[PDB]
């Protein structure tokens, strides 16, 4: 079992940045590293990913906003969210990636961006 | 027994009932093996699909080929995968093949003749001998639950597999199209039943 | 009758009286059919316009090869679309081959030799057997209703069209120019009517 | 027939942005959508489209400004204008592709821009 | 008569004194011609230039092929122009042959082998039988009136002129370098004066 | 001869846009159209123009900020220009291409844009 | 001894522990040598990593070659490194040949059959004759203190390397494949001592 | 030995800009150079660094910010900073590279940048 | 005499010291001339330099062949400069011909066998026979003063210059590597000094 | 001998733009011009020069704002530099090509740029 651990998320107005991280108890050199959002009311949706070899994906919305990175040496994963804005606020899950069927998910950390 | 030679299977619609389910006279379990085949579809730009589901009731994934967008192809063994980067993709047929040892967890794979750096992945498993082996649609369960958006339209063909690795020779002549002599599933002899709209048509790849 | 061979439809300016109009001994309703040809313009980057129009009294768009700027070509039937994109237009003249059959509802499109993905559309259905043929302008009534906007300039020939599906051996023979027996409209023993300013010349392309 | 039902429209002023929508009873895995929009006195104008395969079509005056979006799993597209300005005020409907000569037309909704 | 086989003119500096007069025994009026010729410059990305100019005392562009930068070629006759564009030009010797018929309208232009779509342009005219004809400088009245920013700098040669409208053919034959037989200006028994600083050297090119 | 009739013209201030259109008595389906402006003093410098096949040219001083448009149906040109700033206040001039030594011209319409 | 034709070393997964060790009856330091072999892994793009650690008690990089993330190839020796740079990384197998000399201090590097520019590099240096020599891991001692972060995943084969400078001739003789007498380390007559997960397993590359 | 000498620190307000320079006693024609930042209480980062060939490589954080030139000619090579933020305050060490293993330091300088 | 055949110069390293001066039985001023070389290196990118410096006492600059960085190849004459421009460069040996003559005033430059438009530069002029030539320093007095900002870090050979223009036809055969006679500096039977860091080696390019 | 002369400089503010130009009495078909400013202190650097064939090369500092142009019909060529700042102020100098030991030069003209 892989022990995901994340951190770096609280409370922030609009217009601030914030570089959340997490960490896994197990090497990361190959599989790929995603983060997950839930506004209140609708499911779990994609934000950005990174895959073992440095590719990078990001969700439309928050496109050209984001960033992630990858350390293999600590074996964890940053995520850092600029010029954030209220409607942005949801709960962030964490991701581990697995078969395609399945996919470990952290605890999640709330982050509420007000005005 | 029939003969497929020069011809494929077709799923024109995407759904999540056509499907074409295979059999193997296996009987032992494997140690070792290798798949080979030959696909066309373009849904490679708009969403991941799989392309060969082979599932036990012990697995839904004991062993599955993957297309993810934007990441490539994915190599799942025992409920774990390996990934196979692809910057771009290109749009026409393709042919692949890719192989497995339990010995030493090497796994090789090749498109279009052009080798694939090695990699490791589950050394030491064995695959259960009893299997459900399934063209069009992904396996969640013992040969059902399907998902539509993990369906797969287009042609596919060609489809072989020994239980054994091959040299480089071997897979070179087998992409040339020499004889062969499959061990495990024969297109040549093969069985298969068919489910819901797929067709047999003669290859569009040369 | 008359022989094409060598010899291709010019239409220099846009207009929307000129026109040429083909005729067929056809007298049953047809269940499959195919049709190729080959044509040469540049206002592919311009505006769409329609390729070869095969209208009946009930349906003035019965079958229909249209381009769409920035969509690609679309392959119209019974009044419905289907469509095959091209990210990117080249400048040269084009063959195209496309077929279509009532059985299964199997589409194939074939460009310059190379195939395109099957696609389904409008299964079980039945196409008319009194029809007219129109190259140069699309049709919006029984051979009338044209539209400027629509229109075609550039060159047309090779135009031939069996009534039932072939194989890809064959459709590689007509790329290569071989001999063919086409069966509802033969190049080499066609019968036209022209209207307005149109011009036959020695054909561009090899 | 395909019953096109379309929302996401009403008063705002200029310098919001505004994500409309529409549904339709069938299958839009194939067939394209479009949006029209028509000002008072003129008739209906392009304004972006979607092709099957992914690829987007937009309107000169609209470039780098409006966003379409589709999503064949709940059979549902949308448009999102940023930056909105009093002249872009108009009614608009909605498009479903048919042969070349026809397509469909929806109710259409009217979104007036003020200051 | 000469003979410049393998042999051609050059223009090292840009000026409005230099340039090449051209005698034909021609006598009767032009229905329908073609011209071909060869030629090196690298001007093509700064400014246009004329490449053959011929006038006429009621016209002093009757027939004029010009270079338009980030337009393309204008092939202009009777005093009106059509264009063929050019996105991006490449830096190397090219020939051209360029044919016009008045009994239609029909115009045909051949870069390096490769036809371009046909158009129409002033159709019925004719074109007046004496006339003079330059290379290097364009024309604004009956040999005279040159203008710098106009003028060409650089290689011309294989200057050849029928009166009938060639088959593709016969202009793959030319391009190859086979035999011909020119009718108004042969590049092989040709008459020409010079003024300025203009010169005769080997061919580059091919 | 070609009756080229242009129009959207008058007093503005700086840094607004104008949409300035002409129209022509005959098909523009092959010939090029441009602008030409003249400040007071100088000559006739082009502005824009654009291709019959849409291939576009602008002149330097007004790079990325004019724009200009065609539409074989009515047989007419437009030009925006958005921005407008004092000193491009002159006369502009319409342009119909013929031969290379000759070209249409028209009325032309003053454009004073003050502070 | 042993023979390793169309054989090869094996890495698979990122480890500090798996390694070969080669040896060499070399007796005499050295005054000039070159080196060739083969080689193929992905990391290129990922992070920098050691090919091939010649190191003796008094240096831990009396010869090395690296690559360089975003920088190229490295050439080091006696604690000196050289630069060859590399806009861009190509994913395949490759092959090269690197040699120095002391007498002049002249550098020559070849990859797939491309030379590259010469250089200097410490010149009237000598290098010692009793070293170790090890592929998979970088030495920062003699024969230990490996670095993860340093080691190379993927394959590796075609392993020689002589005592004096080869001529371009013979370089090209090399990559063909022809005969050849390697003097130091002989890909044909080596002995190794393994560490590890390191397999043998067929060569991928022709 | 390289005697390494740099200069070009101090004290700055956030939003300036600063353009540091570091010197050798030998030719740089063919070795490398760059510069490592030590926040208090974190490691030696990597910021930027040129090789002998012209390329330029950036850390990401001062991604389109910082810039990098050299000079055969003197032996020196300087580094430009804009826009410099609080957070990017730290202590800056100068790089000469050498085998891979090893690489020369100099002594540093610090640069605070305040509000 | 000696005969450098599959040999070159190598200057390793940047230096203001390193040259080697030619020597010619030249006793008759020129009126027109011919050189051609091949050379290889890197700093194409970097610095501009100097290639080979043909100086007289009256005139550091009679001949010189530079490179200059984002602009291209100066070849000039009697103090007096013409420029041909490379949009990019490539990394690869280069050989080249460059041809004047004093009675025109054309220049011809030839690169990897694909010409150049021709150029008109100091026409009337005549160089002085008694000289200096010199590779890997550009001169600024006569045989001295040199800088290190313009010298020359590579390769070099296949040093040749007649003293009267070619023939297309010649070229290409020069290119080619057929025999030659070369008239004032024979790489087959060539006499040289050298001074500082220069190595004589076996040529890269074929 | 070139009888260059140059024009177009005075007393500017910061935050302006200035259109100097030079001009020959003689074709400048052939040679290529470029601009040289010398600050007080330190020697001549370049700025910006265009090649004959149309190339443009500009000086790293003021990469993006400056801007040269030429016209053979008049032998003249331009040279705008926009968005003036304090420290670009200097002593400019006109350029052209010669032999690459040598070129000519112009009598420069003094461009002080105050707050």
């Amino acid at each position: 079992e892989v022990q995901l651990v994340e951190s770096g998320g609280g409370l922030v107005q609009a217009g601030e940045s914030l570089r959340l991280s997490c960490a896994a108890s197990t090497s990361i050199f190959d599989r790929l590293m995603g983060w997950y959002r839930q506004a209140p009311g609708k499911q779990r949706e994609l934000a950005a990913f990174i895959t073992p070899s440095g590719r990078t994906t990001y969700a439309d919305s928050v496109k050209g906003r984001f960033t992630i990175s990858r350390d293999n040496s600590v074996n964890t994963v940053y995520l850092q969210m600029d010029s954030l804005k209220p409607e942005d606020t949801a709960i962030y899950f964490c991701y581990y990636r697995l078969n395609p069927d399945q996919n470990y998910w952290g605890q999640g950390t709330q982050v509420t961006v007000s005005s | 027994q029939t003969d497929m030679s020069r011809k494929a299977f077709v799923f024109p619609k995407e759904s999540d009932t056509s499907y074409v389910s295979l059999k193997a006279p296996l009987t032992k379990p494997l140690k070792a093996f290798t798949v080979c085949l030959h696909f066309y579809t373009e849904l490679s730009s708009t969403r991941g699909y799989s392309i060969f589901s082979y599932a036990t009731k012990r697995q839904d994934n004991e062993i599955l080929i993957f297309w993810s967008k934007d990441i490539g192809y994915s190599f799942t063994v025992g409920g774990s995968e390996i990934l196979f980067e692809v910057p771009e993709v290109t749009v026409a047929p393709v042919h692949i093949c890719t192989s497995w040892e339990s010995a030493s967890g090497i796994v090789e794979f090749w498109v279009d003749g052009k080798p694939r750096v090695r990699k490791s992945l589950k050394k030491g498993y064995t695959v259960g001998a009893e299997a459900s082996i399934i063209l069009g649609q992904e396996q969640d369960s013992f040969g059902g639950n399907f998902e539509g958006s993990q369906s797969l339209v287009g042609d596919i063909g060609n489809v072989n597999m020994w239980d054994f690795v091959l040299s480089p020779d071997e897979i070179n002549t087998i992409y040339l199209g020499g004889p062969f002599s499959p061990n495990v599933l024969n297109w040549r002899a093969l069985k298969y039943e068919v489910q819901g709209e797929v067709f047999t048509k003669p290859q569009l790849w040369p």
